[PDB]
């Protein structure tokens, strides 16, 4: 529809406010990265499960180097 | 309401604010739909844009009382200073587009950076309009406050004031490789107090007169 | 899917009829 | 009635600007209301009295002329400090329409002691103009709190810039030309003939500053006075011959003296 | 019905056309003005004393105003009395509260007669001298690329906002020398 | 959707490689995922925002502290989230300073009395 | 109360002439010390008569207040105002299975009390430098206070508080403020200052070494104490 538009006007939003958050904490994560997460936590997810993964999945690129 | 007011502290008065020439932009009207305190707030606020109107009534007079080309380039300046708070009205109004939770004292606070500058340049503006400076000690008058003590307002006339050597690099130039004197009257021939400034020395002008006098020989 | 959503242009074109967040 | 139109009117007394329900009664005083909740506004109410307090000498100063260049730079540095205070002030009120963190009380906590360090500050550079407003600020840089000596640094950056803009005045011309005495030097009327060495150039007491040593003070009078006769008698012109500062006084002033004198 | 209707939808026709406002109105006080500003007219108890405007929003009165400036003649807006330009007060948009809007419409119209009556008169050589004929060329010549840039940015509207600051500061160094 | 293929995504995303140009991990990430697909401690957001302020200074960055303070007015303004917290918990767990004691730190309550 | 106001210009008259080199030592206005809201601690029907399952939502209710000092509804602060001692009475028509409870959680009231008159007393220079790095670290963990009181008054809002939870969350934070208030009553008994109260915290790091709670909290406030040292 047309507000059911502005809904995605206003999570683009949200989720360029969530990038600069992400951006000033200087973490390795960019709005593709995040945008995904978001969909896990709509899902329901431990935070510190997925930290967890990321702090593995970084370190894979340090086993092929 | 968040345009209103941000035509109100530019060259529009409204009625909500109501211009005077004893003192301009007074509220008086009283609103059940805003809360009793925004009052003071906007009484913060008018102070400011007061400044502003002034200064465009000071170059509506002039861009026999006041004249000269040192006028001609004093008012020029000021519409300089100027232009950063018309851009800086700009983004209020593009802020206030996307969210219009803000208040009247997100606009007091952004435009606290000119509460420093527009307050200190009043006061040599009224100087300069009640003496009647017209001659070339009106550069002398903007170098005596333009040393300050507080660092915006020592940017903003060291800028006016530039300009008026930069008129003044034009008639010595003339005087000095072309032998023309009287490029510009006042307000044989020799420059006098009213044409000198104080903080060039005596001695200068002299060997500028005769730098000048020998071409025509 | 939403990142699919995502690349659609917005207007910026806000009215004085409208000032206050319109679409 | 209810706590949030008390929060309403505290985000206003914070400005220094009176509510609809609580009121100012008298100066001297605190805020008063117009149980509990009633105990707990007059703790923040205190804020805004403390910066009443900050904001009218301000006002007053800023627009006072024979106060100084330094002085005026105090003027500056309050007024920006005070800028930021107001940044808080804007997001407290766009977040109406929980509000409460014990009615905001832990994150006004950190600017109730930078307003009552100012509030001091002010107070103890009463009165005072040049090198006296200097040692003023010299004053809270004895102290052994992180936050306090972050605080005054920056301060005293702001300053100490006319009184060394006056000082590379008196190194690289020698020619004393202040209005307002914030300089430790006094130059006389009178222009002397041949006691332009012993006489026309004193040590002002006063405005010597509190990062300046009195031998300093003593020896840059010296370059001063030595370029200054350079001019008027010898009339060799070498153009531009030339917590503390991390020693760049030591550094530069020996050299510009050394130099000097050398060519005299 | 069928043209008419078309004319309803897709295109504006309602105040230059006479057939009031039903342009969409989402309220809440920003553009609520005018009702705010009868009910706060209402609690001062009038008594009633009602104003009759035709209930425009902006941005068609800049293309207007920009169409006054550029020197064609005969506009809704401004009603013209004697020959000069003045500003109608029968037009509203919601926030201004009437007031404001009547001081920048003066404003533009104070430029706009000054340059209705240059192009008279250089309508008044189209229906020997040779100075005065070769005087209104130069004219003309400043007008045709004073209109340009005008023309230029009308178009800009039709594919953004802009509102009146931006209008006149952007005119800035051009008023200057109409002086 | 399904939680697997998006945890796929994940690993796509960090490492360059593809699914079949990596899985030892994913497998492995698969057994750390499993049963800890919702909160363990208190999920509050509230407590979060007031650790990722003290996640703020400790960059000594004054400035950006009021202006998380208006990111999170954006996050409630809008509310298209229904667990504001995790996300928030999971940027502040993945934090960089640019340039042991836990009592000047907020801790959280272990839920050991509460359902989660 | 009336008994700083001598000691801080008497010491502060000691090492104006002690001192070889100079004068010029700081003050703070009088008021940081006069103003009672600088601290954190400065109907009317009975409340027996209600229904039980009220009564314990209105003690948790003003008790939480309480906590960070602000005074209660049935709550009085009992007025000495001098030492480190400080005193609340709940009223005396209360059932007495919750005011036993109440009786227990009342010191971490006064363990806030004892501690915030300190800090603003002790603000003074004549301590020294030192004195004000102690200081300094000590106002961290009273902010570290208001953080859990915010979260718990939140918390209460969604009726899901009582004092039994409550009594199990207040227990961590009871024991740092006993430690903080143990040593400002010991810094105050021997009135020391400079580097005697520099080998006090020496000590009480060592003394704590079982523990390891209030091990980390006195090696954290020895680190920050010998700054200026």
């Amino acid at each position: 529809a047309a507000a059911a538009a502005a809904n995605l006007n206003a999570v683009r939003e949200t989720m360029d406010v969530l990038l600069e958050i992400s951006r000033i904490l200087n973490t390795g994560l960019d709005m593709e990265t995040l945008s995904i997460c978001v969909r896990l936590c709509e899902q329901g997810i431990n935070p510190e499960a997925l930290s967890s993964v990321i702090k593995e999945l970084r370190k894979a690129t340090e086993a092929l180097k | 309401m968040i345009h209103e007011l941000l035509l109100a502290l530019s060259g529009y008065p409204g009625s909500i604010f109501t211009w005077n020439k004893r003192s301009g932009l007074q509220v008086s009207q009283d609103f059940p739909f805003l809360h009793p305190s925004e009052t003071s707030v906007l009484n913060r606020l008018c102070r400011l844009g007061t400044d502003y109107i002034r200064f465009t009534e000071f170059i509506e007079q002039y861009t026999g009382g006041l004249h000269g080309i040192y006028l001609r380039a004093f008012c020029t300046g000021l519409d300089s200073v100027l232009q950063p708070y018309r851009q800086a009205l700009l983004d209020l109004e593009q802020e206030f587009l996307g969210d219009p939770h803000l208040s009247i004292s997100h606009v007091n606070y952004f435009l606290d950076q000119f509460q420093l500058l527009f307050p200190s340049v009043m006061v040599v503006v009224e100087q300069i309009k009640s003496q009647k400076i017209h001659g070339c000690q009106i550069l002398e008058t903007v170098y005596k406050h333009s040393c300050g003590g507080l660092p915006p307002v020592r940017s903003a006339l060291e800028k006016i004031l530039a300009v008026c050597h930069g008129v003044m690099y034009k008639q010595l130039s003339a005087w000095m490789l072309h032998g023309l004197l009287l490029d510009q009257h006042e307000e044989q021939f020799s420059l006098r107090v009213e044409i000198l400034p104080s903080y060039i020395p005596v001695r200068v002008a002299e060997k500028i007169l005769f730098v000048g006098e020998s071409v025509q020989m | 899917l939403w990142e699919a959503a995502l690349t659609y242009e917005a207007s910026k074109r806000r009215c004085w009829e409208r000032v206050g967040c319109p679409p | 009635i209810t706590e949030a139109a008390l929060v309403r009117d505290i985000l206003y007394v914070f400005q220094g600007i009176d509510g609809k329900n609580i009121k100012m009664n008298n100066t001297e005083n605190c805020y008063k209301v117009e149980r509990s909740l009633r105990d707990t506004a007059v703790r923040l109410s205190e804020l805004g009295w403390l910066h009443n307090k900050i904001r009218r000498y301000t006002d007053q100063r800023s627009l006072d002329r024979s106060f100084g260049l330094v002085g005026q730079s105090f003027c500056a540095a309050l007024h920006q400090e005070l800028r930021e205070y107001y940044r808080l002030l804007s997001v407290l009120h766009s977040q109406l329409q929980s509000l409460t963190l014990r009615r905001l009380l832990v994150w006004t906590y950190d600017p109730k002691i930078r307003l009552k360090t100012l509030a001091a500050l002010v107070d103890h550079c009463q009165g005072r103009k040049g090198g006296e407003l200097a040692s003023a600020v010299h004053a809270y840089t004895k102290t052994g709190d992180p936050y306090m000596r972050s605080l005054v640094q920056h301060i005293l950056s702001l300053v100490s810039h006319p009184v060394l803009s006056f000082l590379y005045r008196w190194i690289y011309d020698g020619e004393l030309e202040d209005t307002y005495h914030e300089f430790f030097v006094a130059s006389d009327p009178t222009v002397k003939t041949d006691r332009l060495w012993h006489d026309k150039y004193t040590l002002r007491k006063s405005m010597i500053p509190s990062f300046m040593t009195m031998d300093q003070s003593r020896k840059v009078l010296l370059i001063g006075k030595s370029i200054n006769f350079l001019h008027q008698v010898c009339h060799d012109q070498t153009p531009t011959t030339k917590t503390d500062l991390e020693n760049a006084f030591q550094g530069k002033i020996d050299a510009a003296y050394f130099e000097t004198s050398k060519y005299l | 019905p069928d043209d008419r209707s078309w004319l309803e939808h897709h295109v504006v026709h309602q105040y230059w056309t006479a057939r009031p406002s039903q342009f969409p109105h989402s309220l809440h006080l920003h553009s609520n003005l005018a009702a705010v500003w009868d009910q706060h007219l209402y609690s001062s108890d009038p008594l009633y004393v009602p104003d009759d405007r035709v209930l425009v929003t902006e941005t068609q009165v800049i293309r207007e105003t920009l169409w006054l400036l550029s020197g064609v003649k005969k506009l809704f807006i401004f009603q013209l009395i004697d020959g000069k330009v003045t500003v109608r007060n029968n037009i509203i948009v919601t926030h201004l509260t009437h007031s404001c809007l009547r001081s920048v419409l003066e404003q533009i119209a104070a430029y706009g007669q000054v340059v209705f009556r240059l192009q008279e008169f250089i309508d008044e050589v189209m229906g020997p001298f040779r100075t005065y004929q070769a005087f209104m060329w130069a004219l003309y010549k400043y007008f045709i690329s004073f209109k340009e840039e005008l023309a230029e940015i009308e178009k800009c509207i039709i594919n953004t906002t802009i509102t009146l600051a931006i209008v006149v500061d952007k005119l800035a160094p051009r008023l200057s020398q109409l002086k | 959707k399904s939680p697997n293929v998006l945890l796929q995504n994940l690993c796509c995303r960090i490492l360059g490689r593809s699914e079949a140009d990596v899985a030892q991990q994913f497998q492995y990430a698969v057994r750390v995922i499993g049963s800890n697909f919702a909160p363990t401690v208190e999920r509050d957001e509230f407590l979060v925002a007031e650790k990722i302020k003290k996640e703020l200074i400790r960059q000594r960055r004054e400035a950006d502290a009021a202006l998380f303070s208006e990111l999170h007015r954006k996050l409630h303004s809008q509310g298209v989230l229904k667990n504001k917290w995790s996300i928030l918990y999971l940027l502040l767990s993945l934090s960089e300073d640019p340039r042991s004691y836990a009592t000047l730190f907020a801790q959280a309550l272990p839920r050991d009395a509460h359902s989660t | 109360l009336q008994q700083s106001l001598e000691l801080k210009r008497k010491m502060l008259r000691d090492k104006q002439n002690k001192k070889n080199s100079g004068q010029h030592l700081p003050i703070f206005p009088a008021w940081v010390y006069e103003r009672p809201a600088l601290i954190g601690d400065f109907t009317a029907l009975p409340i027996g008569t209600l229904p039980l399952a009220s009564q314990e939502s209105a003690v948790v209710e003003d008790l939480l207040y309480v906590l960070v000092g602000v005074d209660g509804r049935y709550v009085s602060a009992q007025p000495l105002a001098g030492r480190q001692s400080r005193t609340f009475l709940v009223d005396p028509n209360l059932d007495l299975s919750i005011r036993e409870l109440v009786h227990r959680i009342l010191p971490v009231a006064a363990s806030y009390s004892a501690v915030t008159r300190f800090i603003e007393e002790k603000s003074s220079f004549e301590y020294g430098q030192v004195n004000h790095a102690l200081a300094a670290a000590m106002r961290t963990l009273v902010k570290e206070h208001l953080i859990l009181v915010s979260q718990l008054e939140q918390l209460h809002r969604q009726g899901l508080l009582s004092l039994q939870k409550l009594w199990f969350y207040i227990q961590p934070a009871m024991r740092t403020m006993d430690i903080l208030a143990s040593l400002a009553t010991s810094v105050d008994k021997g009135e020391c200052l400079g580097g005697s109260t520099l080998s006090l915290l020496h000590d009480r790091s060592f003394s704590y070494t079982g523990d390891s709670q209030a091990q980390e909290l006195c090696l954290y406030l020895t680190k920050a104490a010998s700054a200026p040292y």
